[PDB]
């Protein structure tokens, strides 16, 4: 009987762990977009702020 | 002597009936429970497998 209850458990468990490791699958691409996205928006911001004060000391 | 002869012939007749009748369907239980035992041992080695 507890080698049923195990095998029960067991089959549960597999499909939640598969269930969950393809979960973080998608957490970790969205986790890499969401790294992506902040790089290119901080880069961006400082070379606004570059360009920005590129034009300020041109037309001082 | 002639009484245990007849005890004799019908102790063969009470054999041949059970054979006939009663052993066929206890074998089936017999094997119906090593039949889920074995199923349930290799639904166990599947789990793991998994």
């Amino acid at each position: 009987e507890a080698m049923l209850a195990k095998t029960a458990a067991d089959n549960r468990k597999s499909a939640e762990q598969v269930a969950a490791a393809q979960a973080d699958y998608e957490k970790e691409m969205a986790e890499a977009r969401a790294q992506a996205s902040a790089l290119r928006d901080e880069a961006r911001a400082a070379g606004r702020s570059v360009v920005d004060e590129k034009r300020a000391q041109a037309s001082g | 002597m002639s009484i245990f002869i007849g005890q004799l012939i019908g102790f063969a007749v009470i054999a041949f009936i059970i054979v006939k009748w009663v052993v066929p369907p206890v074998r089936t239980l017999m094997r119906n429970q090593q039949e889920a035992v074995r199923a349930a041992l290799a639904e166990s080695a599947e789990a793991a497998k998994k």
